[PDB]
C-alpha cells in the first residue's frame, strides 16, 4: 500500500496473507468470507505469462495477522489448503477479467478478536454504494512504494472513480467485472495498493447496517500511485454467482 | 455468516476505527 | 526476511 498508514489493531479481521512455503515469503493477500472459505484474486495463483501456477500444497494462509513478517504466536492462525478454485473464464491471457479465486481450507479456524470474516455484497449493498465518489478501504502487506516493505498491514481509504475516467486512464480493455479507485491528479490526496496487495479486499461499510461488506478484490494497476493511473479491482457482487455456486457445491 | 462484517474489537464493542467515518461522510 | 513459523505446519 503506497500512502496509506498503519492499520490499528483488529481493524481488518478478515484480512488473509497467502504465504509460500517454499522458500518462505509473503504471495499476496486474501479474505476471510467464513470459517472454512478464502477469496483471493486469481492471479495470485495463476499467471502463465510469469510462470505461475501454484498448487494447493505449495501454499499456506495465515489469519488474524498484523506483523507482515513476524510469527505473531497466540494470535495469528495457519491453515492448509483443500483445494483451489479459480474462475473458469479469467482471462489471464488479455485483462485479467474475473481476477477471482477460492481457497478451500482443511480444517475450519477459529474466529477470535482478530479473525472474522467480512461479509459479501448483495445486489442492492452493491447498487447503493459502487458509485463514483463513495470511498472503500484497501489493506495489505504490498510495496509501499512502485520502486519498501510494511512492518505491519497498511490501510488507505480511496473513492470510487467514475468509470469512464477509469476507461480514460489506461489502453488496456476494461470490463464490467472491473471499478477503478484513487484520486485524481487534482483532487491533492493520493494512495493506491501495489506489488503483494494483490487478492486483497477493497472493503466498504454499508451505512444502513453497519456492517462491512467486500465490494471488491486488488487486481491489477499500472505501477502504484501514479497520477493519473488507478488501481483496479475485481468487482466481486458481478461475479458472486460464481463464489455461491462453488461454495454450493463443494461446501 | 450471519456475524459477518462486525468487527470484535469495533462494531462489536461500538467502537470507531480512526478513519471509518472518512468512509460514511463520502456516502452522500 | 521471516520469521520461521512452527514445522507443524510444513509438514
Ligand atoms: N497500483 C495498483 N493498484 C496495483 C498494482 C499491482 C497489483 C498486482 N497486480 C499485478 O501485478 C498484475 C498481475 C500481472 C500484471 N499485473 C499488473 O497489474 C500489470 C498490468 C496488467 C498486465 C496484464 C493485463 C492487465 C493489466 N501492471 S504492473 O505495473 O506490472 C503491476 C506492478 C508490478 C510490480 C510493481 C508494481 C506494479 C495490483 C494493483
Ligand atoms: C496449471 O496447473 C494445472 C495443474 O497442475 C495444470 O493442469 C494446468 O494446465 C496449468 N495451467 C493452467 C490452469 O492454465
Ligand atoms: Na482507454
Ligand atoms: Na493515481
Amino acid at each position: 500500500i503506497v500512502e496509506g498508514s498503519d492499520a490499528e489493531i483488529g481493524m481488518s479481521p478478515w484480512q488473509v496473507m497467502l504465504f509460500r512455503k517454499s522458500p518462505q515469503e509473503l504471495l499476496c493477500g486474501a479474505s476471510l468470507i467464513s470459517d472454512r472459505w478464502v477469496l483471493t484474486a486469481a492471479h495470485c495463483l495463476l499467471y502463465p505469462p510469469w510462470d505461475k501456477n501454484f498448487t494447493e500444497n505449495d501454499l499456506l494462509v495465515r489469519i488474524g495477522k498484523h506483523s507482515r513478517t513476524r510469527y505473531e504466536r497466540n494470535i495469528e492462525k495457519i491453515s492448509m489448503l483443500e483445494k483451489i478454485y479459480i474462475h473458469p473464464r479469467y482471462n489471464w491471457r488479455e485483462n485479467l477479467d474475473r481476477d477471482i479465486a477460492l481457497m478451500k481450507l482443511k480444517k475450519p479456524v477459529a474466529f477470535s478478536d482478530y479473525i472474522h470474516p467480512v461479509c459479501l455484497p448483495d445486489r442492492e449493498t452493491a447498487a447503493s454504494l459502487l458509485q463514483a465518489g463513495y470511498k472503500g478501504r484497501v489493506t495489505g502487506w504490498g510495496n509501499l512504494k512502485e520502486t519498501g516493505q510494511p512492518s505491519v498491514l497498511q490501510v488507505v481509504n480511496l473513492p470510487i472513480v467514475e468509470r469512464p475516467v477509469c476507461k480514460d486512464s489506461t489502453r488496456i480493455r476494461i470490463t464490467d467485472n472491473m471499478f477503478c479507485a484513487g484520486y485524481k491528479p487534482d483532487e491533492g490526496k493520493r494512495g493506491d495498493a501495489c506489488e503483494g496487495d494483490s487478492g486483497g479486499p477493497f472493503v466498504m461499510k454499508s451505512p444502513f447496517n453497519n456492517r462491512w461488506y467486500q465490494m471488491g478484490i486488488v487486481s491489477w494497476g499500472e505501477g502504484c500511485d501514479r497520477d493519473g493511473k488507478y488501481g483496479f479491482y475485481t468487482h466481486v457482487f458481478r461475479l458472486k454467482k460464481w463464489i455461491q455456486k462453488v461454495i454450493d457445491q463443494f461446501g | 455468516e450471519a456475524d459477518c462484517g462486525l468487527r470484535p474489537l469495533f462494531e462489536k464493542k461500538s467502537l470507531e476505527d480512526k478513519t471509518e467515518r472518512e468512509l460514511l461522510e463520502s456516502y452522500i | 526476511d521471516f520469521e520461521e513459523i512452527p514445522e507443524e505446519y510444513l509438514q
